RNA sequence: CCUCUGCCCGCCUUUCCAC
RNA sequence: GUGGAAAGGCGGGCAGAGGC
């Protein structure tokens, strides 16, 4: 079952929810994805499902560890906000990702205890994609981490986490 | 039978969330506009908790109006939920689902129910159609500004669970509009009408409000009569009765037919 | 009445779930300041990047972290508590106050909570003779409680999150038709539905300052930082009763607190009445309830004895009240053995079971004094 | 029948708050093939039509100069007896509801109302003289629907019993407001006396429709829908003879109803009034 | 985040054709 | 010298009741 049914796009995205409701097996698998998203420097170097396919990899990489949503939600309900003035509102969000990024350098400070590889599996995912909207426009290139933004979110209830 | 026109009263003015406001839909958010992202009261949500508190000020009146409003000799104070009959001596005769509602069957019963004949009433074969109208009611434009530069409109309350909630001192632009289908009563149904919105003012709008969700409170900015020369001539000439500093317990009060001489000189 | 304005007589902390973190502190003085990160951060940029981003998800050695904004700028601040303790070496967690605009207001749905434990005790004190009657109607487990005999003592051996109270709210507020268990809870039939409490008016910045809350029942206590409303604040608040709310519902409502309003009169008319002798008959019983433990620090007891002689209604809110004043085991004191087997059977102690201090070890009090009082008249 | 030429106002539709026009989980009509909602000609037409027959009936005594005929009419409906072209207005049972329509060519030529939306009776009707088009999205529109924004939404409404506070929703879909969409009014000059009556009367009808609502719910909030101008250009009975762009045009982007109505009437269709 | 509700009631074609 | 002419898919309906 360590990676073995589990493969690149759609193998085991049905039989690996019982596996993570396990914990040596998922030390070693998932950790591959974790550090090939950190070689994944570049967000929009996946115009096809590999994305949404590392997304079940990442939120089982995110599944036996802890994850609180209040810590999440401000996060992600700033990330609208971005997109809500995409529609017609404004061509310049520079102010406000100085501001998206120091939120989550202010999640990874304040969860103390039990909680420091679940934020800091927080913390290596994204940080690669969390420069690359500096010096990019959101017409492309923002949108497809919105897409990628909820992937991980999603699998992430169904393999028995929230 | 004879319906007619002769101009459309209306009531415009600013709704001031004096508590955090909430309003829910299907985490558990208020509704908002889908282009803007920005909460609104329905006028739909408005004019039946204006009906809601207006209906049970008229169910323990049955008695002492049916000589003013006629056709309330249909009606004894009670429900139908004891015995499911659409239509008895009581006064929510209207199953509407599971729960009961008072909507009197015809037109010219409903023509002299107090009730049915502002809010607008429903049956088989002939009906009656509502007379006041209640748009559904933004943000201003001094709150539109400050969701522009970021102050907050909405928080969540961590009540274990969030309820969210419109954020106190928010203000909403809500329109009314009364239409005079006859002269003989429409002071009635401008002073019923306001009658409504005293009562809304004690009671809460959407959410619980029994945990302080409410406290609504109108502020009011402009009455317009609008007759009907108006719509055949662009001119503005119509009625302007200011109440810009006024409040709902006051136009209604001794103070209203000083306000409303000017409605007496259209007819 | 209306607009019944209240005073604060001991810190009272309203949670909302979320703490400071140190990177939101810098005390620069005995006076301690919250720090914008939103407006600071974008305002430390002009000067110059990736590194505010590395470091704060870093969290190295809160002083530094705050403090290396003193080179070269300064003054940057939002609210500015005071800490009003002898500590604050940052490591501390300051719990925030509910705040709508950065300012604190008291919600409405927590002193409606506080209302009805009050009034849930007094139901339970006078309502087992009369407590078959209410559920002889479409209940059929009446039988039960009449063989046990007061439905108190049959739910000591009934039980023998967590929804221990489902049986007990729906006996007194709310009898249902029937359920896959004997009886539920259904909110259309309640008496505290015609009560509406609202938000208070916001208290204001000058009465907020942090606080030092140690814990004490062990020989190694502990504080926990947290920030509350100093004593002496008075805000007003409105709470009234909708009488013709309960006029229409005469016939509808199946409880005991519902047969408890009509053996004072009409049951639409004294509610409102048996609402304030609910309040000062549970608050004034935990009061005293606390004069007989000597745990605490003295000068706890001098506060005691000082709550007699102050007129109006005393009520517990916040969080500092403790197991006694949340919950209806206070009554649940003098059973002893018919409540020993079943709070080990809910649990208690972690880290088996606490034997001889199971539920009132913990007393959390700041500042020498026990916190969450505030009195309504 | 005497054609002299065509007068086209050509507008912009827009919905201050959510429309609905439904079909019979609460469909507001579709394009069957783009999907995107439009409201009908039908329905626009029906309404002004209503509210006008409204308006007429409050003044029969006022037009019976003006309009003749208006003088064979009492006002009321001619429900309670079952009799077709009594003496009250609304005097033709379609089906159950009493509409007014004129019995006969030589009395809707002279109906206020019936000129203008047509009439039909034995011994000959009189046809409409205006066209009424279906109004779509604008290209602003579709283009947040290829964009991938929402085009419709879906509102939740509950009735509830006031004594025991029981809940019962349903569901109303309805179209996000902001929409705007693009109208066309094609009137027909058939005579020359009353042109100008008949464009200011299809004005008034559109005055009332701007504080009345279009469509669905309205007295909870569906209606609210703002006319806003572009052109109304007058195509002449030479113009078609020929295919020459050789037609009035009354430019006026930014008015209103009463905007026009009265306070360019004359001023801004002086020259209509000239070619005739 | 938990517990009941998650569309009703209607019209469903009417009328015109000059021997 | 048009399978035509006339014909508003609408009237009514608090996403709410308890849950610090
Ligand atoms: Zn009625
Ligand atoms: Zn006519």
């Amino acid at each position: 079952v360590d990676a073995s049914r589990l493969f690149g796009e759609s193998p085991d995205v049905v039989g690996i929810k019982k596996m993570l409701e396990k914990g040596k097996q998922w030390e070693a698998i998932q950790p591959y994805f974790d550090n090939v998203v950190r070689e994944a420097k570049n967000f929009l170097e996946w115009s096809p499902n590999k994305r949404l396919a590392n997304a079940v990899t990442v939120a089982a990489y995110l599944t036996s560890q802890g994850l609180k949503t209040n810590q999440v939600r401000k996060i992600l309900d700033m990330a609208r906000t971005t997109e809500l003035k995409v529609k017609r509102g404004e061509g310049d969000i520079k102010d406000d990702l100085v501001k998206m990024r120091y939120l989550l350098a202010y999640t990874v400070g304040k969860a103390t205890g039990q909680s420091k590889y679940s934020l800091d599996a927080f913390h290596r995912i994204l940080d690669p994609m969390l420069e690359v909207l500096m010096g990019s426009p959101k017409k492309e290139n923002f949108e497809k981490f919105y897409d990628f933004l909820q992937a991980v979110v999603a699998y992430h209830k169904f393999f028995g986490g929230g | 039978m004879d319906r007619r026109f002769y101009g459309k009263i209306v009531i415009k003015g600013k709704i001031k969330a004096v508590t955090g406001l909430h309003i829910g839909s299907q985490a558990n958010p208020v509704i908002k506009d889908p282009h803007t992202g920005l909460p609104y009261i329905p006028g739909s949500s408005l004019k039946g908790r204006l009906r809601s508190l207006f209906e049970i000020l008229v169910n323990s009146r049955l008695g002492e109006w049916r000589e003013k409003y006629p056709s309330l000799a249909n009606y004894s104070p009670g429900s139908c939920r004891p015995d499911n009959q659409e239509n008895c001596g009581k006064f929510f005769n209207r199953k509407i689902n599971r729960g009961w509602i008072h909507v009197c069957p015809d037109y010219e019963t409903a023509l002299a129910c107090p009730v049915c004949r502002l809010f607008g009433a429903s049956g088989k074969e002939s009906n009656f159609p509502s007379r006041i109208i209640v748009r559904d009611a933004f943000l201003t434009k001094e709150w539109e500004e400050k969701w522009r530069a970021g102050e907050a409109i909405t928080e969540a309350k961590i009540e274990p669970r969030t309820n969210e909630r419109v954020v106190a001192g928010a203000e909403f632009e809500f329109e009314i509009i009364y239409n005079v289908e006859n002269t003989t009563h429409w002071r009635d149904d401008i002073k019923n009408l306001l009658t409504a919105m005293a009562l809304l003012e004690d009671s809460y709008l959407g959410g619980s409000g029994s945990r302080g969700y409410g406290k609504v409170k109108f502020i009011f900015d402009s009455f317009e009569f609008r007759p009907l020369d108006y719509y055949r001539t662009g001119k503005d000439e119509d009625i302007v009765s200011i109440d810009a500093r006024e409040k709902s317990v006051s136009d209604i009060l001794s103070g209203f037919d000083s306000l409303f001489s000017e409605v007496e000189g259209k007819l | 009445m209306t607009e019944r304005t209240l005073k604060v007589l001991s810190p009272l902390h309203i949670g909302t779930g979320n703490e400071l973190t140190p990177v939101d502190i810098y005390p620069r003085e005995n006076i301690i300041h919250v720090l914008d990160t939103e407006r600071l951060v974008n305002d430390l940029m002009n000067l110059g990047e990736l590194n505010e981003i590395l470091a704060l998800l870093k969290n190295p050695p809160a002083y530094i972290w705050k403090g290396y904004i003193e080179e070269f700028h300064l003054d940057p601040s939002d609210y500015s508590i005071y800490t009003l303790k002898i500590h604050g070496r940052k490591s501390m967690q300051i719990k925030e106050f509910i705040k709508l605009n950065g300012r604190p207001y008291i919600p409405g749905s927590s002193l409606k909570g506080a209302i009805r434990t009050a009034v849930l005790y007094k139901a339970l004190k006078e309502c087992d003779a009369r407590a078959v009657m209410r559920v002889v109607s479409k209940v059929n487990g009446d039988v039960a409680r009449d063989i046990g005999r007061d439905v108190l003592d049959y739910y000591m051996s009934f039980l023998s999150r967590k929804r221990a109270d489902d049986l007990l709210e729906a006996i007194v507020f709310g009898m249902e038709p029937d359920r896959r268990s004997k009886i539920r809870y259904e909110p259309k039939r309640d008496p505290m539905k015609a009560l509406i409490v609202r938000d208070s008016k916001p208290v204001g910045r000058k009465h907020l300052a942090v606080y030092h809350v140690e814990v004490i029942g062990n020989p190694q206590p502990i504080p926990i930082w947290v920030e509350a409303i100093e004593p002496g604040a008075a805000t007003d608040v409105e709470i009234h009763v909708d009488t013709e709310a309960l006029r229409l519902n005469a016939d509808y409502f199946n409880g005991l607190l519902w047969e408890c309003l009509k053996e004072r009169g009409e049951p639409g008319e004294v509610f409102e009445d048996f609402l304030w002798e609910a309040v000062d008959e549970f608050y004034t019983a935990v009061m005293k309830y606390e004069t007989i433990e000597v745990q605490k620090f003295s000068q706890v007891r001098s506060f005691y004895a000082s709550l007699e002689d102050h007129s109006g209604h005393v009520l517990r809110l916040g969080w500092g009240s403790g197991w006694l004043a949340m919950t209806i085991g206070l009554l649940l004191v003098e059973k002893g053995y018919k409540w020993e087997n079943v709070r080990k059977k809910l649990g208690l102690g972690k880290k088996g079971s606490g034997f001889s201090r199971e539920f009132p070890k913990t007393r959390r009090l700041a500042d020498g004094m026990p916190m969450g009082w505030v009195v309504l008249e």
